[PDB]
Parts: C-alpha cells; sequence; structure tokens
C-alpha cells in the first residue's frame, strides 16, 4: 500500500526507480544521486538512533530532562506491589500496566506478566482521546484522530444479528477501494464488555451507543478522521522541537489528550510513544476528511527537479576497448578528478582499469548504475542485446550510429530536446544538434572519430 | 570508613569534594580535599618518608617538595598514572586559615578517591607496623579503573587522541553515548560505531549468504558452495574435500568447493581507504625439555606472558581443549613427549584471548589486493570497514593464487593494530578523528561569558546580533530564564544541565552563559575558553574567568566608574562621562563576524 | 519561473513606509525599478504618480511597465469584495490585525515563502515551513520585524 503510492508519485514526476534483487531495496537516482530504500526507511537513516527509539523507559527520561509532559510512572519487576509508588505519586487514580483501589490493582489479570518483570506507570493523562502526529525533514505534516466501532440498535436485534446486518453494509463492503473492512471480533471484546453489555445476549433499550474494544484497532472496523486544520501553534512548535534531536526522515508521534485546539499548557497532555517507520497510509485514504500529499514531500526532501536525479549517458552501437580508451582520456583532461564507466561486448573499464565482464549482459550496466561514484556512463547496445530484452535506462544525451540496421534506428527514438544524433552511412555524414540538420560526405581514410571527438564538448 | 584506622595515626583528611571543568582551584575536573595534623603526636622528619618514596619513583626527587603537603600531593599525582603512562598530570595546594585545601586531576571520580584512600594508608604505616604491599592494591585499582565507563582500549585511545588535539568531549548519559563537538558541528558514537552509519547496511552485512551471492556477482573471488537428502555433494561435487561426516556434524552451509589454504589475515578500511593489515597466528609449543604439557608452557609464561599486566605482548595459554581432538588428528598424548620436531600447534583457530597472537604485515601487500580491497569498500555507508581472507601469500596478486573472501564485518576492533606482539605499532584512531575534524578550529561554536545579567538585556543583545546574520540559530541562558532567539522555554532545577541541553542542540551557532559565585563554586563549569568576557563589579573568585582566553580575545571589566578594555593584551581605561550604563559599552563591540 | 517577478502584499500600510522599504531594497541593487501601490499613491522608486479612480488598473498599469524588476501591493477587505486580486500567488505576506475575509490573503503561496502575522502583542512567522513565535515590548513598531526579512526574495 504504501510502496505502490511511491511509485506512482515518481512516475508523475519523471524520477527513475528500479528494484534491486539480493538485497530487497527500490532504488531511485542513477549513479550518485541515488537513494535506496524500503517503505519510509532510507539510507540517510541512522542506526543509534532507530536503535535508541525502541529502548521505552530511557526516551521517557531523555524527554523528561528537557521539560515535556509525560507520564509521572516507573518499571516493575517486583511484580508484587511497589504499590508505594502507585501513592508516591498523588494516587493510582487509575494508574495502568503494561509490558514490552489496591484490589482490582493488578487483580486485573496481574498484566500476566509474559516474560521476565515489566508493567506500570501513572495515567493521569487519562484525557480521552488518540492523536498521530507525522514529522517529515524536521516539519510538521498531517494530523490524525483515531475512533473505534459503535452498534447503534433495539430491542427488536441481538448484537451479533445487529453486527452481521451492519458488516453486509455498502460502505463496509471489503474491496481495495472501501477505506473501513470488515468487522470482526476477539478476546479483547468480550473483555470488555463485562461492565454493562452481555455477551451476544443483550438487549440493546434506546440510542444509547456503545463502543466495542476500548483502542481503536484499524483492521477490525475501527477508523480514522483528519485532524490538520485544528490544531493549536503551540503543539505544532512542541512536535518540531521533538523531532529536531534525531537522526531520521519520517517520524510518528502518539498523542492523548482531551482537546487538541488548545495548548498543552492548559489542559490534560500526554506523550506515549515515538515511531521510527511510520505507516502513512491512514494520512493518504481517511474515512472522513480530505486527503494529504504525503510522498510528494517525501520525494520532494531529496530531489527538487528531475535534473537533479541524472547523470549523462552516451550509446553507441558497434564500439572497441582501444577507442573507449582514447575517449575516457581525452574526457579527464577536462574534469580530472572525475569517474567515468565503460562498457561493451569485450570489456568493462572504469577510470583506466579492466574488470571481469559477467556472463550475462544487461548485468554489468546494472552494476555501473549502482556505484555511488559514477559521473558519467558510456554503453553500447548491438541489434542481439535489444532484441534479447531491451534497453536498461531511458534516454541518451548523444547517440552515435555507423551503417545501423532497421532495428538498431530505434535507438533515435528516445531523446531529449537539447541531445546530438551522428549517423554514417557508407561515406555520408549526417548530424542532428539542438534541432538543427547537416550533412555532408568524408574523404578516404577518414575514421568517424573526428567527427565526435569535437562533439564530446557538449555533455559538460 | 578506612576500615583499619584505629588508635593513632598523626594526619587527617575531610571535605570531599568532585569539581567538573574549570573550578577555582585548578584547570581542568578535579578532586579537593583538606588536610590537617591531629597535633597529639609528633610525625617523623621528611629525612624518613623522602627516600621511602623515592625509590618505587625517582622523578620524585627531582623537584624540593618543602613542607608535607606539597609531598603528598605529589606522591598521589605520581601513583594516580597507575602505572599506565595516563594523560593526568594535576595538582595543587593553597593554604587556607590553619588548613590545606588540595585539588589533585581527576576522569573517574571514584578511581582518585581509593588512590587518596590508598596513599593514606601508606604514609601512616611509615611508622607504626613500617610494612605494605603496594602491589596487591594497583592491581584491584586498574580493574577498576577498567571496569569503568572511561575504561576501554578503544574508548580510551579515542580520549588520548582526542586529548592531543584539543577536542572537547563529554560523555552523555540516559543515552549512553560520548560526543565529540559543541553545537552543529558534532558527533555522537560509541566504540567505533558513529551517528552516521546506515542503518540498512549494518543489517545487511549480518546475512550471510547474501553478502556473498552479492560480492560474487561483481566478480570477486570467493567459495562456490552452496547453502541432507542427497544435498551431501548429490551435485554439489567439485574437488570433494559419510557417517565420519555426520558424526562431526553455523546454518549447514555445506560449502568449499575451489580452494583453501592455512593462513588467515584481516584487512581494515577508514572512509574507502586501505590503513593497516594483521596476520593471525595460533599458540605454538617447542623448546628441548620434554614433555610440554603445562610445563614449557607454564614457564613460556614466565619472561612476558605477564597476563595480569594491563601491558603486554600476549595474554597467558589456556586450554579447554575442544580442540584435542585436532591435536589426536596429529595423534599425540595431552601429557608425552618430543625433541626439537617441529612446532606443534596447541588450537587449530587463532584465539588472540588463548595464546594466539599478531604479526604486522601492512608494508607487504601486493599493490592489486589494495586495490580489491579499496574497490568493495566503497558500496557501502559505514565509516569502518574489515576483511577477512584466506591466502596461500599475501605477497602476490590474487590473480595468480589461491585467494578467498569469507566474512566482512561492520563495527571492527582496531585494538591490534595498535598493540601488535611482533612488527611496529600503526595509529589508526589518528584517522578516523581526522575524518571529521580537520583542526581545533571547525569544533567550536562562539561562547559569551557574563557575569549577571537579566532577560531584557539578553534580549536586546539576542535581537542586536540578528540584525546581521538572520539565519542563525542562537542560544542563551541566565538564573531565571532560558531564551532560543525570541522564545522562552522550561528552566531545569539543576543548573548545569541546561547548559548540557543546549550544548546537545544541532543546530545552535552561538552560546551565551552566566555563572555567578554560588554556581561556580558549587560546580565548576562545563565548557572550556571563551571569545569574549565581561565582568561588572567582580568579586575575588569571579576574575578567574580570566584565566581561560584564547590569543584573540576580548576583556571588558567596569569597576565602579572605571573601565578596562583589554585586546589581545592592549590595556586602555577610561572614566564614566556621567551616570551611564554598562550595556553601551559592549553593544558596539561585537566583533564575531570575522 | 522565467516568466514571473517578485511581489510583497500588505493589507495596510502607508506612502511614508513605502518610500522608506524601496530605499532599503535599493541599497543593493541600485539598478532596479520598483513599483508600489496603495490606496494614498502611487509610486516608481521614489518618484510620485497620478492616481486612477477604479483601483484594480493601476495594478495592470504596473505590470504593463516593460522594466519593472519588483511589485508591492496593498489588499484591503472592500477591494478584495469588489473584484479580487489580479496577479496569482505572492513571495511575502504581511498582515497586521487582519479581519475574517482578509486571511484568504494565505491561501495561495508558494512552498518557500514567508508569512508575518500580528495580533495585538503577538508576532507569529512562517518561514520555509517552519513556525514561530513570540511577543513584542509594548513599544516597538511592525517595521523593525519585516525589514530583516527582505533577504528571501534577492
Amino acid at each position: 500500500p504504501t510502496v505502490y503510492a511511491l511509485l506512482r508519485t515518481a512516475n508523475e514526476k519523471h524520477i527513475p526507480a528500479f528494484y534491486l534483487w539480493d538485497e530487497g531495496l527500490m532504488q531511485y537516482g542513477y549513479g550518485k544521486q541515488q537513494v535506496r530504500g524500503i517503505a519510509t526507511t532510507f539510507d540517510v537513516d541512522s542506526h543509534i538512533d532507530s536503535d535508541f527509539t525502541t529502548q521505552k523507559d530511557d526516551c521517557k527520561k531523555f524527554l523528561q530532562e528537557l521539560g515535556f509532559p509525560v507520564p509521572q510512572g516507573d518499571v516493575v519487576f517486583s511484580l508484587a506491589e511497589a504499590k508505594e509508588v502507585a501513592a508516591e505519586i498523588g494516587y493510582p487514580v487509575a494508574v495502568k500496566p503494561v509490558a514490552g483501589l489496591e484490589a482490582a490493582y493488578d487483580r486485573a489479570v496481574a498484566g500476566i506478566p509474559l516474560e521476565e518483570k515489566i508493567c506500570i506507570i501513572v495515567e493521569n493523562s487519562i484525557a480521552g482521546h488518540d492523536y498521530r502526529l507525522l514529522c517529515v525533514n524536521g516539519r510538521f505534516v498531517a494530523a490524525t484522530e483515531r475512533k473505534p466501532a459503535y452498534v447503534v440498535g433495539d430491542g427488536y436485534s441481538t448484537i451479533a444479528e445487529l453486527i452481521e446486518k451492519e458488516n453486509f453494509s455498502p460502505n463496509r463492503s471489503d474491496t481495495p477501494t472501501s477505506p473501513m473492512g470488515k468487522i470482526r471480533t476477539d478476546e479483547a471484546m468480550h473483555l470488555y464488555l463485562e461492565e454493562q453489555g452481555l455477551d451476544l445476549d443483550s438487549v440493546i433499550d434506546r440510542d444509547r451507543t456503545i463502543y466495542l474494544r476500548k483502542v481503536a484497532n484499524l483492521s477490525s472496523g475501527g477508523f480514522s478522521i483528519d485532524a490538520t486544520n485544528r490544531v493549536h501553534p503551540d503543539n505544532i512548535i512542541l512536535a518540531q522541537d521533538i523531532a529536531q534531536h534525531f537522526r531520521l526522515t519520517c517520524l510518528g508521534i502518539d498523542i492523548i489528550t482531551n482537546d487538541i485546539g488548545r495548548s498543552w499548557k492548559e489542559t490534560s497532555f500526554g506523550i506515549i510513544e515515538i515511531n521510527a517507520a511510520p505507516g502513512v497510509y491512514m494520512h493518504l485514504k481517511p474515512a472522513i476528511g480530505e486527503p494529504v500529499d504525503v510522498t510528494a514531500r517525501i520525494l520532494e526532501t531529496f530531489f527538487e527537479t528531475e535534473k537533479n536525479a541524472r547523470i549523462p549517458i552516451i550509446t553507441f552501437n558497434r564500439v572497441s576497448i582501444r577507442q573507449l580508451q582514447k575517449l575516457s582520456d581525452r574526457i579527464l583532461m577536462s574534469h580530472p578528478d572525475w569517474t567515468i564507466g565503460a562498457v561493451c561486448r569485450e570489456g568493462i573499464l572504469i577510470n583506466r582499469s579492466e574488470k571481469i565482464l559477467n556472463r550475462h549482459y544487461n548485468t554489468n550496466v546494472l552494476n555501473l548504475l549502482r556505484n555511488p561514484k559514477l559521473d558519467l556512463l558510456i554503453a553500447e547496445y548491438d541489434e542481439d542485446a535489444l532484441e534479447a530484452e531491451g534497453m536498461f535506462y531511458h534516454g541518451s544525451n548523444l547517440v552515435v550510429l555507423e551503417d545501423p540496421s532497421e532495428i538498431e534506428m530505434i535507438l533515435t527514438r528516445d531523446v531529449f530536446s537539447d541531445s546530438t544524433v551522428i549517423i554514417k552511412q557508407g561515406r555520408e555524414i549526417t548530424i542532428k544538434r539542438k534541432g538543427l540538420l547537416e550533412q555532408y560526405e568524408l574523404e578516404a581514410e577518414e575514421l568517424i572519430e573526428q567527427v565526435y571527438l569535437k562533439e564530446i564538448g557538449t555533455i559538460s | 570508613v578506612r576500615i583499619n584506622a584505629r588508635t593513632t595515626d598523626v594526619f587527617d583528611i575531610f571535605n570531599v569534594k568532585q569539581y567538573v571543568g574549570a573550578n577555582p582551584y585548578l584547570n581542568q575536573a578535579a578532586l579537593v580535599f583538606d588536610f590537617a595534623f591531629t597535633e597529639s603526636y609528633q610525625p617523623l622528619p621528611i629525612e624518613n618518608y623522602l627516600a621511602v618514596v623515592g625509590d618505587r619513583y625517582p622523578r620524585l626527587k627531582e623537584i624540593e617538595y618543602q613542607s608535607y603537603a606539597e609531598l603528598f600531593a605529589s606522591t598521589v599525582a605520581e601513583v594516580n598514572k597507575l602505572e599506565m603512562d595516563l594523560h593526568l598530570k594535576g595538582w595543587n595546594v593553597k593554604p587556607i586559615e590553619e588548613i590545606n585545601r588540595i585539588a589533585i586531576e581527576s576522569l573517574h571520580h571514584r578511581t582518585t578517591k581509593e588512590v587518596v584512600y590508598c596513599v593514606w594508608d601508606w604514609f601512616e604505616f611509615i611508622t607504626q607496623g613500617e610494612e605494605f604491599d603496594l602491589s596487591k592494591q594497583i592491581a584491584i585499582l586498574q580493574q577498576l579503573f577498567r571496569n569503568s565507563v572511561y575504561g576501554g582500549p578503544t574508548v580510551y585511545a579515542l580520549l588520548r587522541t582526542a586529548n592531543e588535539k584539543h577536542i572537547p568531549a563529554f560523555y552523555l548519559w540516559d543515552e549512553g553515548l560520548m560526543q565529540y563537538g559543541y553545537g552543529k558541528q558534532q558527533v555522537r558514537g560509541i566504540a567505533t560505531t558513529f551517528d552516521v552509519d546506515s542503518h540498512i547496511d549494518s543489517d545487511f552485512t549480518t546475512q550471510k549468504d547474501d553478502c556473498k551471492k552479492f560480492l560474487q556477482e561483481l566478480g570477486f573471488p570467493v567459495p562456490q558452495g552452496d547453502v541432507l537428502a542427497e544435498a551431501k555433494e548429490v551435485a554439489a561435487e567439485i574437488y570433494p574435500v559419510e557417517a565420519a561426516y555426520d558424526r562431526a556434524v553455523e546454518k549447514i552451509c555445506i560449502i568449499v568447493e575451489n580452494s583453501i589454504a592455512g593462513h588467515d589475515y584481516r584487512l581494515l578500511c577508514v572512509n574507502g581507504r586501505f590503513v593497516a593489515a594483521t596476520e593471525r597466528k595460533p599458540a605454538y609449543v617447542v623448546g628441548d625439555g620434554y614433555s610440554t604439557i603445562a610445563e614449557l608452557i607454564e614457564k613460556e609464561n614466565f619472561s612476558p606472558n605477564r597476563s595480569d599486566t594491563p601491558t603486554s605482548p600476549m595474554g597467558k595459554i589456556r586450554t579447554d581443549e575442544a580442540m584435542h581432538l585436532y591435536l589426536e588428528e596429529q595423534g599425540l598424548d595431552l601429557d608425552s613427549v618430543i625433541d626439537r620436531d617441529r612446532t606443534i600447534y596447541l588450537r587449530k583457530v587463532a584465539n588472540l584471548s588463548s595464546g594466539g597472537f599478531s604479526i604486522d604485515a601492512t608494508n607487504r601487500v601486493h599493490p592489486d589486493n589494495i586495490i580489491l580491497a579499496q574497490d568493495i569498500a566503497q558500496h557501502f555507508r559505514l565509516t569502518c570497514l574489515g576483511i577477512d581472507i584466506i591466502t596461500n601469500d599475501i605477497g602476490r596478486s590474487w590473480k595468480e593464487t589461491s585467494f578467498g573472501i569469507i566474512e566482512i564485518n561492520a563495527a571492527p576492533g582496531v585494538y591490534m593494530h595498535l598493540k601488535p606482539a611482533i612488527g611496529e605499532p600503526v595509529d589508526v584512531t589518528a584517522r578516523i578523528l581526522e575524518t571529521f575534524f580537520e583542526t581545533e578550529k571547525n569544533a567550536r561554536i562562539p561562547i559569551i561569558t557574563f557575569n549577571r545579567v537579566s532577560i531584557r538585556q539578553l534580549q536586546k543583545l539576542s535581537d542586536r546580533i540578528l540584525m546581521s546574520h538572520p539565519d542563525w540559530t542562537i542560544g542563551a541562558v541566565c538564573r531565571e530564564g532560558i531564551l532560543i532567539n525570541r522564545s522562552e522555554k522550561i528552566l531545569n532545577r539543576h543548573y548545569n544541565t541546561n547548559v548540557l541541553n543546549l550544548l546537545r542542540n544541532p543546530k545552535l551557532d552561538l552560546l551565551i552563559a552566566e555563572y555567578d559565585e554560588d554556581a561556580l563554586e558549587a560546580e565548576g563549569m562545563f565548557y572550556h575558553g571563551s571569545n569574549l568576557v565581561v565582568l561588572e563589579d567582580p568579586s575575588e573568585i569571579e576574575m578567574i574567568l580570566t584565566r581561560d582566553v584564547f590569543s584573540d580575545s576580548t576583556v571588558i571589566i567596569k569597576q565602579g566608574r572605571e573601565i578596562t578594555i583589554k585586546r589581545k593584551g592592549l590595556l586602555e581605561q577610561y572614566e564614566l562621562e556621567a551616570e551611564e550604563l554598562i550595556e553601551q559599552v559592549y553593544l558596539k563591540e561585537i566583533g564575531t563576524i570575522s
């Protein structure tokens, strides 16, 4: 769901993109403008910070030192009492637990301690809602409120029958197009239905509404609503301050508060956790509200225009290694600090050196477009290569043809408005440059090298 | 208490305090105490003390000591190095009233406290009793230091290099990292990992087989195996090298069709360049006395296998013989004897822990292998890369010799290249630090220090500065507020943590701070140096702020109506024309544009 | 970007402030020609011209000039309710105690423009997507805030 949105946005902006097997990554730029990543994690994201995000009870102290509103509780390995803290701190109004009065206190399943030792913290931030904030490149972008399911019916109906009737509603029908989904049940529903309702036997007296699960689950018939335009400036500044401290591209923040329209210094406010690789699908296709294009922001972080994602390319249809060495040496005289890559049917060279040629063609060109230091590509595509699989890149800045056949002429189809084309047939030379055409004849004992050695100056 | 202190002891020490950064007594962080006499008994003359303390270290007799306090301070300073040539050398004594206040430079405070206690106990035994065993305590102290946050070979090497290069560095708790800069020019990391290393490359480097496929598809020499039913050279048969195999039986890497060799080498790459290489050699045992058993080995254990000393060629030789089978393949009893027949090798896998050693091989590698390593390096966004190879001979090209690549590691230990058993040392931390910083100039930001100031003056000054550079970020802190540019933030109860929070900010361009007498006496400071100092009615203490300046600095002092300005050690003095504020003095002296 | 020039938008301003602003701009680009229009008069650089009865034709006359390099315009509530703006988008927006209607002046901006809003003693600034907010000193003027933001148009 998130990969395809990035692919569509890239296609709209004319940015290359291709998949790298044996690594499970996607690449966007060609030679040294490249960016590799998967979903919303990219290669510029740091290791230390991403690791530190997952360590709870240490982000809490870090956010508490520079004064930010966080709950007031502590870790527990006694799994016994230490109920002193429940009081050291105000009272256990509803002090909650989890890992990863003093009676239904941890008697509520005791959190079913699942592995060595961890539980409780305060719950003073028992203000009502759940909000998600997204930051890209340290700037506030989009916000969303999470809301769980509800039912509304009467005596004439039963919980299960009404749930089945609503599950057949056209808006909730299960398709990729529909935002919502099929309503499902689980142990949490039964756990929450002990207060006043009955398991599939209650009789709903009037319009009084039920919420079913407490914590919303977007897969199990929960939904979300857009809230981007109703956020106070103070909360925005707080989010920016939090997000400027990490070396990550996208950051997600979970907030619980009473009213999102008033300052955090006037109401009940609480920061729950921070996430490193957030899912951004809920912001693109909300249940009710307007969509926000976040993938455009993500891509504009790296590439301002299409020219910022390409390198110069030269393509032949028949060439030899000695000519390649001559051309590379001539180019290096004006740009001594570049890195040039050349490939043909006889060998592959990287700046006056010889490498090993792969058995399968069309893979050496892929290896040259993955090198993160390349500045210029020189490639050859004869008729057999074009009939086997086709070209690998798109467009070129210089095309040189020497006695082409019927198929090879297709190499002139994909060019820009500023490229140069050279064709030689017998003793006749045809040149197209900036939309202007020229034609003349060579003398005897002449070579085609002298024609393009002077034209090579334009790629600079 | 001193568990042993009892009955009598001439001397007494009390009131220990810890100072971070510059303090009234010493320039660096220090530990401070107060020394006195009990006066109940008369201590021995200095003649006896000296010679006894003048033995273990001849450097003590170099300088005169005068009173007892200087002798005690010098003794503590010399013992503090723990016989490891640490860069800690600093002490000071000041006589106040009848007492003497002594401060000594420290990096780990607990270690220095223990050193002081031990020296006091040694001193007190020079009369009553007359005996001591310092060697039993020094080992304990060394282990305690090595088990600390600051204790570590790579960590301390980086600390020493930073101190030599004059680069600030301090430890960040909560997170648990180390920082080497101020504001925008900063870098954080632990050991050899840094914050500019990619999250994807590190995870990829641990996949083993996928790295093998990736390296193979670029034309590199790697083993050709594939990763029981059939599956045992069904068609895995090339140069084959079943009951024995099954009883002998890492993740099913079946494998080694192509070649094999003996010698294992490790290459280290920093910032896509080649620096240093090392050969690993296992333990061997020989010499004429007959049944080596644990003998020629615990005689070998005699001249430098001084495992105990943390500075020694190599440790000791221990067994856990699991390679007994190995030797059993060669055929000998654990216990029988031989003479001058070969070398024998206790462990097949060279484990530098139990007896294996390291040999320098930097200046005898073929340039072709250097090119190959550099080409492999420049495909990941890491800063330090380690490559393991198996070669028949490292001195020739890899095309004409058997060669192989087995492992690539992202966080290599660089201790081997610093302290080789045989060969010359090679410095690797200097390259690491030169990767990020070039001089000491580009690791610091402009800092302004005040003596007493309020919020409104700070806002006026920050606005005045912003009129010149509109895009900067400016941080200001005082006794009742903290500001970024023009906005207000929350103030922490512990005063010194606010400066830390401001220095952790990755966008700061300029710092403005104020230190009064109470804060300066409680905890010294957090930063070192200044670019502009302003004093208004300074006290006796609140002038030590002039000791830490650079050659190009500006100092302004206002004493009564008199004003004094010092620029590059040029003094100009004036008197106030009338009742005027000091802000007019420095509002026109903003010359940090450079 | 080859078909546009920089534009600055106010909602209330006088001829005394326009001359100071243009004079400040001319110190770094001595050879430019700048045009400013408001309800009290119309200026080219430092000189005075004739003002038309129909307000929206002055902007057209300025945009037809074959030498202009920068435009400064004011659009209050009555002008917006009469016929609407004449150009599209702006690079810098200044608002001082705006109404309900005038807030729409912040709707059509680019991704690197600057917006300044003043309400009472409160100043709010948005710059390159980053927000900032603070308070004045009960004696300062708005001119001290935007005089240092003119570096972006350059």
